[PDB]
RNA sequence: GGGGAUCCCUCGCUCGCUUGUCAAACUCCAAACCCCCCGUCAUCCUAGAAAGUCGGAGUCCGGACUGCUGGGGUA
RNA sequence: CCUGGGGCGGGACGCCCUUGAAAAGAUAUCAAGGGCGCGCAAUGGUUGACUCAAGCGGGUCGGAAACUCGCUGAAGAGUGCAAGAGCAUAAGUCAGCCUGACGUUAUUCAGCAUAGCAGUGGAUGACGAGACGAAAGUCGGCUCUAGCGAACUUUUGAGCC
RNA sequence: GAGUUUGGCGGCCAUAGCGGUAGGGCAACUCCUGUACCCAUCCCGAACACAGCAGAUAAGCCUGCCCGCGUUCCUUACUGUACUGAAGUGUGCGAGCCUUCGGGAACUCUGGAUCGCUGCCAAGCUCA
C-alpha cells in the first residue's frame, strides 16, 4: 500500500487587494473548481499593499476526490502534461502557476474583469496518512512512509502520463 | 587612578550589563598573538597569578603589549603563540556629595581571577623557552598580583 | 521601594523544574487525607487556586478538617499555629 | 523530540494521543466512577473505572462481542449494537451493585445521535443513573436500526432482531 | 470604557435574573434643612467657623462611575461597587 | 550587506564543530548550615508540662568581637 | 517629615515585582533593576474547533516584502501595561451561545514572620439566582502577585424604625 | 487455575524522548471502502460523524536489535578536590588564609548499562 495517492489539490489566487476584483476572482475560481472558495486574510499591514491586519487578500479552495482528479487533469493539460523537477517539493508535492483563467471551459472573458492568474498545488501522500490527522491516537507517520520526488514523478507518469523534464 | 583602588575582591560580581548603564569599553585589543593557526608548539608556558585579585583592562593591555613586544623581538613575528585567557567581565565603578547616594558610576572593566589561575599562555619552540619565560616575567610586572611561570607542556624538552 | 505582596520573593519558590512544567499529574488533585494526618505543603505553581502562602512552603501540616475541595491544616509558623487552607494539588502525605 | 536537558516530553498517555489530562482532571473531581465508553471501527466497549494512586481500576465491563450470544447478528459497530452494549453494561453493573457514574467519552467528538450517545441511552434505560440531557440521544427508530433501509435489504431484519436481543438481554438480568 | 444600557442580571428584590437598565447617578443638591446645614447656620457668628470655614479638598485622578441598576420588572434599583474610568459611555 | 549592464570576481555579520573566558538581578546541576513533621535517645515536668487570665514595668540613642568575599564606599 | 549636619536636589513618604538576603522565615541604607495611581461589553464567562514563534523547500513582474502548500518546531509565540512566576488536546487563537464584571453571608490568611495594629485584598466555604456544556465541570471579571483611602458630612438605593 | 496476544482505562511522567534496523496480524486494533442517514467543513465526508463487502500489514500498534544524539544510573581518576558546620593564643602588611573534628559536590575522565517499568479489567486463547 505504497502508491502515492492524491491527498488533495489546492487552487489559490493571491489578488493582493480586496473589493470588486476580489469578488470577481473568487467567482471565477469557484466556477473553474465547482466548489465554494474561501477568502484568505492578510497578516501584517504594509504600505506597499496599503492593507491592514486581518483583511481579505486572496482565495483558495481544497479539492478532494474525483473533483481533484478532474481539475488536476485540466490544469496539467494547460501545461500540456509538463512539469519539471524544480516544481516538486522535497516530499512529493508540486505546484505551478498559470496565468489565463480562459483556459478552463465554461467561463468567458470579460473586459471589465480582466484575466487573473492562479497557482495550483497538489499534495502527494500515501495510503494511511490519516495517522497524523485523526483526533485519537494521532502519531506522526515515519520517514519511510513519506513520498519522494522520484516516487512522485513515477506516480504522475503511471497515473496521468505527465512526463517530468 | 591607581590599580590599588579596584584591586582587592571584597564584593560580589558586577557583570550584568543590562541592569547597568554606560560601561567604558576595554583597552585590550587582541587576545591571541603570534601564530594563531599553529598547534604543534612543543613547549607551552603559562603565567598564573597567586592571589585572588581584580585586574583592570588597562593592566591586562599593558601586560599583553609588553609580552607581545618581547616575543616578537626575540622569537620573531610567528615564532610563538600567545593567548590572553581571561576577559575583563567585571564592571568597575567609582563614586565621583560625599557618602550620600554613593553607588558608583561605571569607570572600567576588570577580570576577577583566582589563585593559581592562568592569565597568559605562550607556546614556542624548544630554543625559545627562556625568551618566552622572560617575556612572561615582564608581563607579570604590569599586573597587580605576584605571579609565577609554569611549564604546561614539554617540561622534559627544557630540562 | 520594596513591596509587601503575597508573591514577594517567590521566584524560585513558585517555579517549576524544567521537566515538570505543564499540566501536573492529576492524581495529586484527587487524593484524600484523614483527620489528623500529617501532610507536607509543596505548592504546585501551575495550580493557581487554593494555594497557601509561600511562607508555608516546606511545612508539614496536620489535617484538621475540610472546607469543600480544600483541606484545613494546622501549620506551625515560628511559634504560632496557623490554620492553612490548601487544595490537595499542593499537599502530599507524609510517609513513615 | 528531546533536544536536550531542558526539553519537556509529555506524559506517555499524552504522547500516544490517547488521553486528555485536563478533561481527566475535570472528571476526577466528581469523585464518581466514570462510565468509560470507547468505540473502535468494529465494536463498542463500556467500562466503569475508579481512580487509584497505583492506576485505574475497572468495576464492570461490557463489549459488543457479548451481544452475539444473546442473539445479535448485525454489525457490532453501529448504533443498535452500541445501544445494546450500553444496556448490557448497565444491567450488569446493577447486578454487581454499582449504579452511578458520569460519562467519559475522552477525545471522542460529542455529536448528537452518535454511537457513544446510543450506548449512553442504553445505559440510562437500564436504570443506571448517569447525568445527561435527552437532546443528544439518537432517535428511537435509528436505535432500532432504520438505517438498514439505506442500501442493504438483508439489514431489513435489524428492528425485530434488535427487539429480540433486547428482550433476551433483559431476561438474562430479570 | 463602555457598558450596555440594558443587560440581564440578578435582581436582589424579585430574587431572579431580569433585564436591568443602567442609569448614571447624579449627585443631588444638599438640603438646607439637614442637621449639618442647621449646625453651620448655628455656628455662624463672628470669627472662624471651625469646620464650616474649611475649603473643600482635591480630587482623585479618576472618579468612580456611579451606576444604578433598575430592574425592568419590579422597577426597583440597586447600586453596586463601581469601577473607576476616565471615559465612560453606554453601549446601545 | 562593507569595496569600484552579464551585479564579470574580492567578503563583515549570521548559523554550527572545536578553543578560551563569565554572571547580584543566568541555571542542565548542586552541597555544608538551616526549617516543618514523625520516631528515638536525652533533658525538664504532678515539689505542676504546654496553655490561659490578670497586676507592675522598663525599653524602642546602643556598642563591640568572630564569621557571612555580608551591601555601599578608594578607604 | 526623611536626610552620612542642615539646606539645594530628591522622595527610598501609599501600592506591586526581581536582586541585595548568607538554599525555612525575618532582615537595613538617599541599596541595584524597576513599575503602579490604569485600560477593556470585550481585551470578560463558557463550550466547541484548532495551535504558536522562527526556519527550510514548492508556488506566476504576487521579488529573496504580501497569500498559499508541505516539513521541522514543549513554546524559542501569545496571554492589555513593570518584574518575576504560570499555561499547549491550554490560561493561547477563532467561532457559537452568553453577562458569574451576580445580591447576601462565614471563616482563615497576609498587609503586620515569629508577635499586637486598619481601610483593605485573597483563598476556601454557605445562602439565593443564573451562563455555557452530554455530563463532569467552569464562571464572584480580564492566568497569579500593583491600579488605592478612616471618622464626620452630604447625596443615592431598598425596606423599615 | 498459570501464562500469553490483543483491546480499554491508567500510575510513575524521557531509564519512556529524537533517530536507525529487522520481523507479525488467526482473533483484536488499525489503515482502508463509501456518504441513504444522525452529525460536519470559515471551502473540502481532510477532520468529525455515520454505515461498512473487499484489499493491506506499507503505515499506526506489537516484538527483536542498534549507543547514534538526549536522558537516567553505576564505575575509575579528578578526590575526600571545591565548598562547608563547630572550635582554635594557628597564620598574613593587607584583600585573606590555615589546623583539628564533622559533612561533601559539580564538571570532566575510564569503563559499563539505559532504545521504559508497571496497576486494574476484558476478550480471545494455550491446560493439567
Ligand atoms: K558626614
Ligand atoms: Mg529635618
Ligand atoms: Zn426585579
Amino acid at each position: 500500500m505504497r502508491t502515492p495517492i492524491v491527498e488533495k489539490v489546492i487552487v489559490h489566487m493571491g489578488v493582493g487587494e480586496s473589493g470588486q476584483h476580489l469578488v470577481n476572482a473568487e467567482d471565477i475560481l469557484r466556477n473553474i473548481t465547482g466548489q465554494e472558495v474561501v477568502r484568505c486574510f492578510a497578516k501584517r499591514t504594509l504600505p506597499a499593499f496599503s492593507i491592514k491586519k486581518n483583511e481579505p487578500i486572496g482565495c483558495k479552495v481544497t479539492l478532494r476526490g474525483q473533483k481533484a482528479q478532474e481539475f488536476l487533469e485540466t490544469a496539467l493539460g494547460i501545461v500540456e502534461k509538463t512539469l519539471n523537477r524544480s516544481q516538486f517539493d522535497s516530499f512529493g508535492n508540486v505546484s505551478f502557476g498559470i496565468e489565463e483563467h480562459t483556459d478552463f471551459p465554461g467561463m468567458r472573458y470579460d473586459p471589465n474583469i480582466g484575466v487573473f492568474g492562479m497557482d495550483v498545488t497538489v499534495v502527494l501522500k500515501r495510503p494511511g496518512e490519516r495517522i497524523c490527522k485523526r483526533r485519537i491516537a494521532a502519531r506522526k507517520i515515519p520517514a519511510g512512509h513519506r513520498v519522494t520526488v522520484d516516487d512522485a514523478i513515477a506516480f504522475l507518469n503511471e497515473s496521468y502520463g505527465v512526463e517530468v523534464m | 587612578k591607581p590599580g590599588s583602588m579596584y584591586r582587592n575582591v571584597r564584593q560580589r560580581s558586577f557583570t550584568r550589563r543590562k541592569y547597568m548603564g554606560g560601561v567604558p569599553g576595554s583597552q585590550v585589543i587582541h587576545y591571541d598573538m603570534g601564530d594563531k593557526a599553529n598547534t604543534s608548539f612543543p613547549v607551552k608556558i603559562s603565567l598564573i597569578v597567586e592571589e585572588k585579585c581584580q585586574i583592570r583592562h588597562t593592566a591586562l593591555e599593558a601586560a599583553r603589549i609588553t609580552a607581545n613586544r618581547h616575543l616578537v623581538a626575540d622569537t620573531g613575528k610567528m615564532g610563538f603563540y600567545m593567548k590572553l585567557r581571561v576577559y575583563p567581565h567585571e564592571v568597575i565603578r567609582e563614586n565621583k556629595s560625599g557618602m550620600r547616594r554613593a553607588f558608583g558610576k561605571n569607570v572600567g572593566t576588570a577580570a576577577r581571577v583566582k589563585p593559581m589561575q592562568k592569565i597568559f599562555t605562550v607556546a614556542v619552540e624548544k630554543q625559545n623557552f627562556k625568551a618566552a619565560k622572560e617575556a612572561l616575567w615582564h608581563a607579570g610586572q604590569k599586573l597587580p598580583t605576584p605571579c609565577r611561570i609554569v611549564v604546561d607542556e614539554g617540561a622534559e624538552l627544557v630540562q | 521601594t520594596n513591596s509587601h505582596g503575597e508573591k514577594r520573593c517567590t521566584r524560585y519558590k513558585l517555579q517549576k523544574t524544567v521537566r515538570e512544567r505543564g499540566i501536573s499529574p492529576v492524581s495529586r488533585a484527587i487524593q484524600e487525607f484523614e483527620e489528623g494526618q500529617m501532610v507536607h505543603i509543596d505548592i504546585d505553581p501551575s495550580v493557581q487556586k487554593g494555594m497557601p502562602n509561600p511562607k508555608f512552603q516546606g511545612s508539614t501540616g496536620k489535617v484538621i478538617g475540610q472546607r469543600g475541595r480544600s483541606y484545613v491544616l494546622e501549620v506551625r509558623s515560628g511559634n504560632a499555629m496557623k490554620e492553612v487552607f490548601s487544595l490537595p494539588q499542593h499537599l502530599k502525605p507524609q510517609k513513615y | 523530540m528531546a533536544t536536550g536537558p531542558r526539553y519537556k516530553v509529555p506524559f506517555r498517555r499524552r504522547r500516544e494521543g490517547r488521553t486528555n489530562y485536563h478533561l481527566r482532571l475535570k472528571l476526577l473531581l466528581s469523585r464518581q466512577d466514570r462510565v468509560v465508553v470507547r468505540k473502535s471501527s468494529r465494536n463498542v466497549q463500556i467500562q466503569l473505572i475508579a481512580p487509584t494512586p497505583d492506576g485505574d481500576i475497572t468495576y464492570s465491563s461490557a463489549v459488543s462481542n457479548e451481544l452475539a450470544k444473546y442473539g445479535y447478528t448485525g454489525a457490532t459497530g453501529n448504533t443498535t449494537a452500541a445501544y445494546l452494549t450500553g444496556l448490557l453494561f448497565g444491567l450488569k453493573s446493577l447486578q454487581k451493585g454499582y449504579e452511578g457514574g458520569i460519562l467519559d467519552i475522552g477525545l471522542q467528538a460529542s455529536s448528537a445521535g452518535s454511537r457513544v450517545y446510543a450506548a449512553l441511552k442504553g445505559v440510562v434505560d437500564s436504570g443506571f443513573e448517569i447525568p445527561c440531557s435527552p437532546e443528544v440521544f439518537p432517535p428511537d427508530e435509528r436505535i432500532r436500526g432504520e438505517h438498514i433501509a439505506g442500501y442493504r435489504e438483508e439489514s431489513s431484519d435489524l428492528p425485530e432482531q434488535f427487539e429480540a436481543t433486547k428482550e433476551k438481554i433483559f431476561a438474562e438480568f430479570s | 470604557m463602555k457598558i450596555p444600557k440594558r443587560f440581564r442580571t440578578y435582581c436582589p428584590f424579585c430574587k431572579t435574573h431580569n433585564e436591568v437598565v443602567v442609569e448614571r447617578v447624579k449627585k443631588g443638591q444638599a438640603s438646607s434643612m439637614t442637621h449639618i446645614a442647621r449646625q453651620k447656620k448655628r455656628q455662624e457668628g463672628i470669627g472662624n467657623s471651625g469646620k464650616f470655614s474649611k475649603v473643600p479638598g482635591g480630587d482623585k485622578p479618576t472618579k468612580r462611575i456611579w451606576l444604578r441598576y433598575r430592574c425592568t420588572v419590579c422597577k426597583k434599583a440597586h447600586q453596586r461597587p463601581c469601577f473607576r474610568a476616565k471615559k465612560f459611555e453606554f453601549k446601545e
